């Protein structure tokens, strides 16, 4: 995974 | 049917699921592509709703096919498509702006712009949908990056409005990818990776055709009914991996394997299987059981009711009349497929409406040998002018409803396409007569960049003025797709009259493909580029070049130049141009 946008 | 939505309406109750849409319209699409869904209601972005219960799309089954409706504001319901007549596809080009959908974050590389980020989902081979981040977007660490995304179902796991961002789905489902279909189907092979669903099928054939619509399957394999374990008989396992592949093919025996599909969608039938299944009963829940003189009568039964997935007939094998007993389950397919018991089972076809109609099945009438008849060629067609009186000028393919692919340079120095007839399902010209009915042309579009034939860029469209009620003497080809670069057509068919020359009859006559390489040897002065195909060892300018391939025919190449009816003809080669004619198209 990648965190995803603020 | 009701294909219409409508404003403020909700159903009450039918929850069989419950996903997250972009919208109402998309949602619509799950609903249609479901197994058991009927109608829906959708929740749009609202001051009367909380932000959670937003982009709610809510599938729903009910036995009288409808559910009671209560006006409540926001929400919008609700029919499926499965009632229509009209072709549906899954393709969905909206890119939605200030909306993040959210699932498995997996690449997060650095994009141009929302388009580029587009078409990198489309030619991966894990995306479902995307998410953008505009030059616009606050965090400067953020901002350009395209970050790709997957879920279990295809649908995002969540969806929540974020200002300057941008999402949108893969274009797989719109022919659009550059991703390679692997055709190939391992035997006696087992693979050994992630599990993520399963089904029973009576064949491979039905076993990839499954792994090929359900989002989450790369591969699978299937056990046989030869299978040694009998928990195990039919058993279709849709697998995946990180990498894609899988990681290891085990001799293991009685079992195939092979890969999704999801690149070539269209071309190949998915959603149609139109085989019958004998000795062979389908286990579910039973829907109706009715008198039946044919296991046809049956399935046209099944299609013809809604809910029924598919059908067991049992003939009186006594007064004639068999016992048809349409079914259903919870995906679309049966809990346990029995031999020895004297049924035959399908499917319905109500799914094939689903399928790209160039998919169709050809029927089975004659092999001439050298000449053609009635239905052989229903996409060939013959292109008249009125100029300087009537003649046939060109071949062209129907490849549309209101489309004809064909040859640039057929039309030089036409001076409007008012000059224009193109006739269809026609064998002797002979047959063509004042009386006879044509189709006028709209418009041509020529490819810019075309200057002349040897140049190679010689591709034209002829849009019709009035479309094309599909018969067995009328219906169309299917492009070749772009995943297919690899293919080797061994089955190639030129068609047409003479165009000089022109006969009479329809002529008919089986032809090899030969190689770039090789062609541009015989072929001295002139470059032959890989925007070009060859073959030879009969037909018009701007007729097809025709392939069979897993009994769907394809149109590989359109005839421009050649020499002398002995060099190879050269070929515009259809593949390379097909991001072109979607675009002139749609
Ligand atoms: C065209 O029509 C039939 C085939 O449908 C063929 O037998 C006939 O000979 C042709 N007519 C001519 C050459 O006058
Ligand atoms: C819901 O309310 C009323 C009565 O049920 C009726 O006019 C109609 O069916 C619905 N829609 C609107 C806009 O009033
Ligand atoms: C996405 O990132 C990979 C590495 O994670 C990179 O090599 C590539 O440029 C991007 N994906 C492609 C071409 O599929």
């Amino acid at each position: 995974e990648f965190p995803d946008f603020p | 049917c009701v294909t219409q939505l409508l404003k403020d309406t909700c159903f009450e109750g039918g929850d069989i699921t419950t996903v997250f849409t972009p919208s109402a319209k998309y949602c619509q699409v799950v609903c249609t592509y479901h197994p058991r869904c009927l109608l829906f209601t959708f929740t749009a972005e609202s001051p009367s709703e909380d932000p959670t219960r937003w982009f709610t799309c809510v599938l729903k089954d009910s036995v009288t096919e409808t559910l009671p409706r209560v006006n409540r504001t926001a929400a919008i319901s609700g029919y499926s498509f499965k009632q229509c007549s009209h072709q549906i596809s899954a393709c969905n080009k909206d890119i939605y702006v200030d909306l993040d959908m959210k699932g498995i974050n997996y690449n997060s590389s650095v994009a141009k712009s929302a388009q580029e980020c587009q078409e990198r989902c489309t030619d991966d081979v894990h995306c479902h949908f995307f998410t953008y981040a505009t030059r616009q977007f606050p965090s400067l660490e953020h901002r350009n990056i395209c970050l790709l995304k997957h879920t279990q179902t295809g649908t995002p796991t969540r969806i929540t409005k974020l200002d300057k961002v941008v999402s949108g789905f893969s274009l797989k489902s719109c022919a659009l990818s550059n991703l390679a279909c692997i055709r190939d189907i391992f035997p006696n092979t087992v693979f050994a990776d992630s599990n993520i669903d399963s089904v029973m099928a009576p064949d491979a054939f039905v076993c990839g055709r499954i792994c090929t619509h359900h989002p989450g399957c790369l591969f699978f394999t299937f056990f046989s009914q030869e299978w040694p374990k009998e928990s195990q008989r039919n058993l279709c396992l849709l697998k995946t991996s990180e990498s894609g592949l899988p990681s290891t093919r085990i001799k293991k025996s009685k079992a195939l394997s092979g890969f999704s599909l999801q690149s070539c969608r269209h071309s190949i039938p998915v959603f149609c299987h139109s085989s019958f299944y004998h000795d062979t009963d389908f286990l579910g829940e039973e829907l109706d059981i009715v008198a039946a003189k044919s296991h046809e009568a049956c399935q046209k039964l099944c299609t013809n009711a809604v809910r029924c997935q598919f059908f067991t007939y049992t003939p009186a094998q006594n007064e004639g009349k068999g016992k048809c007993y349409l079914k259903l389950s919870s995906n679309g397919s049966p809990t346990k497929i029995l031999h020895g018991r004297g049924g035959i089972s399908g499917y319905t076809l109500r799914l094939c409406k689903m399928d790209n109609e160039c998919t169709t099945k050809i029927k089975p009438r004659i092999v001439g040998g050298t000449a053609s008849v009635r239905g052989e060629w229903p996409w060939q067609v013959t292109l008249h002018t009125t100029s300087p009186t009537q003649r046939h000028l060109c071949g062209g393919s129907i490849i549309g409803n209101q489309w004809i692919l064909t040859a640039a340079h057929c039309f030089y120095g036409v001076e409007s396409p008012k000059i224009l007839r193109v006739y269809s399902g026609i064998l002797n010209q002979s047959e063509i007569k004042e009386d006879t009915s044509f189709f006028g042309v709209q418009e041509i579009i020529i490819h810019d960049q075309y200057k002349m034939a040897e140049s190679g860029y010689d591709i034209a469209l002829l849009k019709l003025e009035t479309t094309v009620n599909y018969t067995d003497s009328q219906r169309p080809i299917c492009l070749p797709s772009k995943g297919d670069r690899n293919v080797i057509y061994t089955d190639c068919w030129v068609t047409g009259w003479g165009y000089d020359k022109i006969q009479n009859t329809l002529q008919k006559a089986k032809i090899p493909l030969v190689t770039n390489e090789e062609c541009q040897k015989r072929y001295r002065g002139h470059k032959i580029t890989h925007k070009m195909i060859c073959a030879g060892y009969k037909g018009d300018s701007g007729g097809p070049l025709s392939c069979k391939h897993n009994e769907v025919w394809h149109l590989v190449g359109i005839t421009s130049w050649g020499e002398g009816c002995e060099r190879p003809g050269v070929y515009t080669n259809v593949v390379e141009y097909v991001d072109w004619i979607l675009e002139k198209t749609q």
